[PDB]
């Protein structure tokens, strides 16, 4: 009851990993934020639409109130 | 075919992201409702998208000056508003949902 | 096994209606789909290893036959796009229509469908049902009509009386000599068919009932030609002169009623100034009838009924709807003004 | 022989699948919706033997708003128009 | 770097299909009253490094009578599908947003048993010619057990995506309102995946386990791997369906946490139940899912269908 | 207003993938400028190669291959 | 990652049939319709109608490539060989594999030979050609699958399918 | 007949589970007030874009702006 | 365009010679179930990208038959079997 | 673009160990008795793989079964419909018309 929580604590390890990697890639790559998701064909045209206008290449740059004035 | 020139386009472009876009957005459309409904008419009851130029840019001179008004007198709740809506994934509305009438305590109210 | 074999039976017209009532390419496709589905358990009954080894040969021959059908469908989808059955706005697409649907009701080429399902089923009794499947492509056919190659249709037909004719006289097989001048009497109405599409149905009703009292008469006990012989003497004197009267009524003599289509279909068939075409299928049915002169010289004079055994009793087969065919199939020359203008 | 049943008796077995331009559940029409609709109002009451060389106009371009035949065409000659002259100048358009 | 993300998914699972061989017989040894691997660990959690060198040294025959172009293939599609349908899994970010990723489940868990029909054919003769024919003939039958009542809860959740998945179950641990049908979601994930009482694919002394019978210890070494991908891949795609977490947006950190702690749970009971019960004895086997399994999941079928009409909670979409 | 931001784009488009059309060849057996395809003058909407014409490097990609295989 | 992977898909496709069409001692017949249903599916899942493709795995290579392959032991269990080791099989696998590339030769890699052979052109972008974009319902593909307006389909479609078990609850 | 449910059912309760869960489902929705609401929330969900309508002679109803008193009653669910 | 070409060579997977012969007939059903997907896919690009809405269900249509069809084809392949063990198209008894 | 390269990773990882054991660390020349051995440890079977009926009907039934579910696969996207009595009382026909493939079929299974 005792030698099998080693055993158990590096399985239990082995999965707390890939879900630590990924939810620190995608909101490490894009700055900080959550991955926009697309599910519907209308939301894919907000993100290619904001590529074109956030600042240079991305979908994930802001470009706020203060922008246009 | 014929289409009109270069001019007649190069208007003043709303230049924001999708968020803060949809940020407000609610008390957006249902208070112009002069130039942008009659603009349905002028697309749906008649087609052909180069004959119906005039209430494109009416929709969106309008837009321009919606978007100047909540820059001078509230922004300051605006700018936090948006802020908390852009933590991404598909843009929820029940997580700000407490936020929400800290922006709007005087947009019923100021303006 | 008493009911399901109705059920079983019941899908068969049913199958065939949906062909008819339809105004949608994807519904004839089902229509005769499961015809191909629900005629496999009729060939079967009694389990006999040449049986499993016909209906396997009717089977795949019928699933080609299907399957160019839909590819028929699909090149005129790209095309306008409407699914009504009409004309196919494509000769690619047409071409590909007729000489597939010319399985079904097999022409001249595509050949031996027609002998070897029908040779040697064991269930000889019916196969009727043989009917029917002959009765669902020409529905089909009054429909795609004014729009064919002209020369497709004829070239099938021109060769289906002068090999359907040639085919049988080298048989001693009773089901085999049905099975031969079916194809000849598929010649008579596709070498029409472009030439007014009515006057087809007067000769398809004609051949309904002159080919289901044909087989009738058969189901006494009669196989095979020797077998032909040996029941004027012992079963009924009657039954041979009924068995002259349909076979002399079905070649086209004119004081009987087969000769009702033919002297009413060349009066279609000239009066378009096309006369060297039925003069060849006119002079090609002729030995269509050395069949059955040839056949009718076997029990129509008492050609050796030996080996005696005697059929001391009486008959109870189910001769249904029996006592009114050769009263229709025969007598019926005067009778028909118009019939022409009931089924137009 | 073509009964049609269902044109006595008011239940549409099928019929509404049929062509491109029937109901559209949620009202998206097709790419050449436009052509459909003009197209069957020219032959309508017409017995369709005259409709195949009087019509004639409202079926050729319907036919070629779906494949895009000769628009391919004038498309593709474009690239035998230029695109010998890549290296005899004439970028045009400089980008964007 | 997203090519640094897949490799940082699939080597730190292989580890957990090793250190679960440890712990297959440290839970089945408290159960008969005995200690686990004593001497070589310490405490036995250096046994699986050691225990995997000694297979790849051993000599890989191939069978004299055996075909050439099989027998080396279907090794190939076991490790593939073993490890692509861990993909599309939200933890709670998936690899992966499939629009429709449910089905893909299947469209994956159907593709499996197309390796058995290949390496009992592959190989040689009746201890796995015929022997693994009725292990095809098992794990096809217990989709149709499967796949209606993997949809009986869908008529609940809305649509086919995962996310809705959790987004359904933020007050209810969905396993209360279906718990008939979360009894039949077990037991066919126990004999589909070729596990203990239901068993004559491994074999106990049924082909004498005639499905490996013949793989020497160097492509066997991925065989009884590649499963053991399986067992844990069903117990991490039932907790995210039934038992389904609570996700929070600031704080992803506390979702794998209080996540990894309930697949491991119910992996135990792949291993709980093997030493409790005896086999089926090939027709009782069948003899339940037709007569006995299957009329039960069309009748919650019906009551699942209207249920959502008649109480006016259609799930949006 | 995001239609009428986008209708503005391809008119854009339609005009310097014709003017730095124009200006490419003019021959006598070449094309005349500013006709259709078809007989009837109606506005049908574009193609991919009415927008994007013969370029087809890089971004023409990223318009019809977007929204397929992955956000 | 080219603009040209719909039609590098579809020539292991035509591939994918030259393999079996020929005479391959049917377990490896399996093999040239598994390879050919996913790169037929490859072709699919683009367009944007997702769900049926998808289902092209499940029904047809999930249920009916088990029975293919649950056969060809019960019947036809003679001593097995592989294609490509006869005479037979490689005198036909070549025979169209010129024309598999032949036809591709010349229907586009000269200018425009020359009046028949350059009506359709390979590429560019315009082979999905749906822009511009749509809306929020679906793909759609999506709001396809009804049962609204078409109940006579599928009372038919169910109903012959009950009688194909009565069919096969017999002679078998 | 009424010993038929009952002996039944201690030889093979298995399908009787299944006939009771067959019954008593296609029976509710001819019963509760609850359906037809099912289809009341399902006709007010809008995907399509409302296109506006024309002034001409009528004026039924409904002017220009949306917010008056003007629509039909869709505002029970946020009483709900 | 191309897409089409390849795929309208792929649907000479009938071809006649090979649809039922030589023996071992599973060879010859083989391609009997694989002309399917010359069907189902050449169907499929058609409806997809000319939106239609609703003529997207007969693809899903067309393999339920096709599948109930060659499962009845494949019942009786047993059947040949079963009384031989060998199927062999170079067997045939009843003349023509 | 990653999906399709999201499943090559996949499958070269796979078969790259399955060569690395199969070959390389393999080789037999030495002694390697491929006598007549490896015979599936029994020995020579002279007889083929004879008919089973009882497995051949578990096949044909399961592929009947299994079509109708796709037909069955639609039924959460037919929820935020139209009209929806003719919803309810057509998904009640098609298990219902699967139930009765049952009851027929259930009078005669065999040992299966
Ligand atoms: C009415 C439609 C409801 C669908 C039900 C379909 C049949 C469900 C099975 C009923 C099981 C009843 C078992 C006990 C029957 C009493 C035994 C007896 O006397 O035989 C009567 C039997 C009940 O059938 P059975 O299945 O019990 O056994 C009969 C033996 N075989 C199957 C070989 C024929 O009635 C008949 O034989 C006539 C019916 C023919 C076969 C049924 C298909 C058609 C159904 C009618 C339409
Ligand atoms: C028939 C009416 C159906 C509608 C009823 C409306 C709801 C009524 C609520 C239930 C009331 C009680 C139902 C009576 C059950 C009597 C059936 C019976 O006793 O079985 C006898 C026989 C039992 O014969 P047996 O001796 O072989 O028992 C074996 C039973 N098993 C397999 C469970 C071990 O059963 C049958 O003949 C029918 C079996 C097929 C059932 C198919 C299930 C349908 C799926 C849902 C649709
Ligand atoms: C008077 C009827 C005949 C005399 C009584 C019946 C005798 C008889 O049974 O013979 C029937 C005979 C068939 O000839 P056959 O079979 O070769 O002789 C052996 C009969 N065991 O011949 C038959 O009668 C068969 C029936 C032939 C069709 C009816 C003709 C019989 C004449 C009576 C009807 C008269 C009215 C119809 C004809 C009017 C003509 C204007
Ligand atoms: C022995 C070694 C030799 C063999 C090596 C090759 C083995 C490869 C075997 C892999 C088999 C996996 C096939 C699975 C196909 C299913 C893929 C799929 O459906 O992805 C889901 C997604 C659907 O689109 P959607 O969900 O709407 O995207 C969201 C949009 N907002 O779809 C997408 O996201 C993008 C769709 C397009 C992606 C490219 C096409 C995918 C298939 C490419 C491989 C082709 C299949 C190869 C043949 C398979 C053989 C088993
Ligand atoms: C009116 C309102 C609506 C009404 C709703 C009412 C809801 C009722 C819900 C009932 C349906 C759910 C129950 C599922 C049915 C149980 C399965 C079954 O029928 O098994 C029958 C099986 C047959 O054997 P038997 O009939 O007993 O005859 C031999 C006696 N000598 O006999 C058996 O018992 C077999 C037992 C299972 C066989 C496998 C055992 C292996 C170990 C499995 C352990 C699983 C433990 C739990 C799984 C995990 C749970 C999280």
């Amino acid at each position: 009851w005792f030698e099998v929580l080693p055993g158990i604590a590096v399985m239990g390890v082995c999965l707390f990993i890939p879900g630590m990697a990924t939810a620190r890639i995608h909101r490490f790559s894009n700055g900080g934020k959550e991955k926009r998701v697309a599910h519907y064909p209308y939301q894919w045209y907000l993100m290619e639409r904001d590529r074109r206008v956030s600042g240079v290449n991305r979908s994930y740059v802001s470009k706020g109130l203060e922008n246009i004035d | 075919v014929e289409l009109p020139s270069l001019e007649d386009l190069k208007v003043q472009e709303v230049k924001v992201s999708s968020s803060v876009l949809k940020a407000a957005a609610h008390h957006y459309g249902a208070q112009c409702d002069k130039p942008n409904k009659e603009f349905m008419l002028c697309r749906w009851e008649e087609k052909d998208p180069r004959r119906c130029l005039e209430e494109g840019k009416l929709v969106n001179q309008c837009a321009l000056e919606f978007f100047r008004q909540i820059k001078r007198h509230c922004a300051e709740p605006f700018t936090e508003y948006w802020t908390c809506i852009d933590y991404s994934g598909l843009q929820l509305f029940r997580r700000c949902r407490k936020q929400q009438a800290q922006f709007d305590e005087c947009v019923l109210d100021k303006l | 096994n008493p009911i399901i074999f109705i059920i079983i039976l019941l899908t068969i017209m049913l199958g065939t209606i949906i062909v008819m009532i339809s105004s949608h390419w994807l519904l004839v496709w089902i229509g005769f789909e499961m015809n191909m589905l629900a005629i496999i358990p009729i060939m079967m009954k009694n389990h006999n290893p040449r049986a499993t080894e016909a209906s396997t040969k009717y089977f795949l021959t019928q699933s080609t036959a299907s399957m160019l059908l839909m590819m028929a469908v699909i090149i005129n989808l790209m095309f306008s796009g409407q699914w009504t059955v009409m004309k196919l706005f494509n000769p690619m697409a047409s071409m590909l229509m007729t000489m597939a649907l010319a399985m079904k009701l097999g022409m001249a080429p595509f050949h031996f469908w027609v002998p070897e399902v029908t040779q040697g089923i064991p269930l000889s009794s019916g196969l009727i049902l043989l009917t029917w499947q002959k009765l669902a492509p020409m529905s089909v056919l009054y429909q795609i009509f004014p729009s064919i190659n002209l020369n497709l249709i004829l070239t099938l037909s021109v060769l289906s009386i002068l090999i359907g004719g040639w085919g049988g006289l080298n048989q001693t097989q009773l089901r085999k000599i049905m099975a031969y001048s079916s194809i000849a009497h598929m010649g008579w109405m596709t070498a029409v068919l472009p030439y007014n599409p009515t006057m087809t149905l007067l000769n398809l009703i004609i051949y309904i009932i002159m080919t289901s009292t044909m087989f009738t008469m058969f189901m006494a006990n009669s196989t095979t030609t020797t077998l032909s012989l040996s029941h004027t003497w012992n079963k009924t004197p009657i039954m041979t002169v009924l068995i002259l009267a349909t076979l002399l009524s079905m070649g086209g003599l004119p004081p009987l009623s087969g000769f009702m289509p033919k002297w009413m279909i060349i009066q279609e068939m000239t009066k378009n100034n096309s006369i060297i075409l039925p003069t060849f299928m006119a002079i090609t049915a002729l030995l269509n009838l050395y069949f059955y002169m040839r056949l009718t010289y076997s029990t129509t004079l008492t050609m050796f009924p030996s080996t005696n055994n005697m059929k001391m009793k009486w008959q109870f087969p189910l001769m249904k709807k029996m006592t009114f065919l050769p009263t229709m199939v025969v007598l019926s020359t005067m009778m028909l003004p118009l019939t022409p203008m009931l089924s137009v | 022989p073509f009964f049609d049943v269902q044109k006595r008796l008011g239940v549409d077995l099928d019929r509404w699948m049929t062509i491109q331009s029937a109901e559209q559940p949620h009202k998206i029409p097709s790419r050449c919706h436009a052509f459909e609709k003009e197209w069957i109002e020219c032959a309508h009451g017409i017995g369709s033997i005259r409709a195949e060389k009087e019509c004639k106009i409202e079926f050729e371009d319907f036919r070629e708003c779906l494949l895009r035949q000769k628009t391919m065409k004038r498309l593709h000659a474009i690239r035998r128009q230029r695109e010998k002259l890549i290296k005899e100048g004439k970028y045009t358009p400089p980008p964007h | 770097m997203f090519m640094i993300n897949i490799l940082m998914l699939i080597i730190p699972i292989l580890l957990a299909v090793a250190f679960l061989t440890l712990v297959e017989r440290k839970v089945l040894g408290y159960m008969q009253l005995r200690k686990g691997p004593n001497v070589v660990g310490p405490y036995g959690l250096l046994q699986p490094i050691a225990d995997a060198i000694k297979l790849f040294i051993k000599e890989p025959l191939r069978p004299a009578t055996s075909s050439a172009s099989m027998f080396i293939l279907a090794p190939i599609m076991a490790l593939g599908l073993a490890l692509t349908m861990w993909i599309p899994l939200p933890m709670p970010y998936p690899l992966i947003n499939m629009n429709l990723g449910v089905l893909f489940m299947l469209a994956m868990s159907s593709l499996a048993v197309y390796s058995i029909l290949w390496s009992g054919w592959a190989s040689n003769s009746k201890y796995a010619l015929i022997g693994a024919l009725r292990a095809v003939a098992q794990t096809i039958s217990y989709e149709v057990t499967l796949a209606i009542i993997l949809l009986s809860v869908l008529l609940m959740s809305g649509s086919f995506t995962l996310s809705t998945l959790i987004t359904t179950q933020e007050q209810m641990w969905l396993i209360l309102p279906a718990w008939p049908l979360a009894m039949m979601w077990f037991i066919s994930t126990l004999a589909e995946t070729n596990r203990a009482p239901f068993d004559l694919t491994e074999g106990e002394s049924e082909l004498v386990s005639g499905f490996n019978v013949e793989y020497a210890a160097g492509p066997f070494a991925l065989f009884f791997m590649a499963e053991y991908a399986n067992i844990i891949m069903m117990n991490i795609f039932t907790a995210i369906l039934f038992l389904g977490t609570s996700h929070n947006p600031h704080m992803p950190e506390l979702y794998t946490i209080n996540f990894t702690i309930k697949s491991l749970l119910l992996t135990m009971s792949f291993l709980w139940i093997r030493a409790s019960y005896p086999r089926f004895r090939y027709d009782q086997l069948m003899h339940l899912l037709w007569k006995n399994f299957l009329p039960l999941t069309l009748a919650l079928c019906m009551w699942h269908v209207s249920l959502p009409i008649l109480t006016s909670g259609i799930p949006p979409q | 207003l995001l239609q009428a931001e986008k209708d503005r784009r391809v008119l854009q488009m339609l005009r310097e993938n014709l003017e730095e059309e124009a200006t490419v060849m003019k021959d006598v057996p070449g094309w005349k400028v500013g006709e259709s395809v078809f007989h009837t003058t109606r506005w049908v909407t574009p193609m991919m190669g009415e927008l994007y014409g013969l370029r087809a490097s890089e971004e023409v990609l990223s318009a019809t291959y977007g929204f397929i295989w992955y956000t | 990652m080219m603009l040209y992977i719909v039609f590098i898909l579809s020539v292991i496709f035509v591939m994918g049939f030259v393999g079996f069409s020929s005479k391959p001692s049917p377990i490896y017949g399996g093999l040239g319709l598994i390879v050919s249903g996913g790169v037929g599916c490859g072709i699919v899942l683009n367009f944007g109608g997702s769900f049926l493709g998808l289902m092209v795995f499940l029904i047809y290579l999930g249920g009916m490539m088990v029975v293919f392959g649950y056969t060809t032991a019960m019947a036809t269990e003679q001593y097995p060989e592989i294609w490509l080791s006869n005479k037979a099989v490689l005198g036909a696998f070549v025979t169209g594999l010129l024309m598999e590339f032949f036809m591709v030769y010349y229907v586009l890699k000269d200018k425009e030979v020359e009046v028949v052979f350059e009506f359709n052109g390979l590429g560019d972008w315009v082979i999905y050609d749906t822009g511009d974009s749509g809306f929020f319902s679906e793909e759609a593909m999506g709001i396809a699958a009804l049962y609204s307006y078409g109940t006579w389909l599928v009372i038919v479609t169910g109903w012959s399918l009950l009688i194909g078990v009565v069919v096969i609850m017999e002679i078998t | 007949v009424a010993a038929f449910l009952k002996n039944v059912w201690a030889k093979e309760p298995v399908l009787v589970a299944s006939f009771a869960i067959a019954g008593l489902a296609v029976i509710l929705p001819t019963l509760s007030p609850y359906t037809k609401y099912s289809l009341m929330i399902n006709r007010a969900t809008p995907y399509n874009y409302p296109v506006p309508l024309r002034d001409d002679g009528n004026m039924p109803d409904v002017p220009s702006h949306p917010q008056d008193p003007q629509g039909p009653s869709l505002e029970w669910l946020k009483r709900l | 365009s191309m897409v089409y070409m390849n795929i309208m060579m792929a649907f000479t997977v009938s071809l006649v010679g090979l649809l039922m012969y030589r023996s071992h007939l599973m060879s010859s059903l083989l391609c009997l179930e694989g002309m399917m997907l010359s069907l189902f896919v050449m169907a499929a690009l058609t409806i997809l990208n000319s939106h239609f809405t609703l003529a997207s269900m007969m693809p899903i249509i067309l393999l339920v038959f096709a599948a109930c069809e060659a499962a009845l084809g494949l019942s009786l392949l047993v059947m040949v079997s079963n009384t031989y063990g060998t199927d062999y198209v170079q067997n045939l008894n009843l003349l023509q | 673009m990653n999906l399709m390269l999201a499943l090559l990773t996949n499958f070269t990882l796979a078969t790259l160990l399955v060569i690395i054991a199969f070959w390389l660390p393999q080789l037999n020349v030495y002694s390697e008795k491929t006598s007549p051995y490896e015979c599936g440890f029994d020995p020579m079977g002279s007889a083929r793989l004879p008919f089973s009926m009882k497995f051949f009907l578990v096949a044909i039934t399961f592929l009947l079964f299994d079509l109708e579910i796709a037909l069955l696969l639609p039924l959460p996207w037919a929820s935020q419909t139209a009209n929806l009595n003719t919803m309810l009382t057509m998904a009640l026909f098609l298990i219902i018309l699967l139930a009765v493939s049952l009851a027929y079929e259930w009078t005669q299974k065999g040992l299966e």
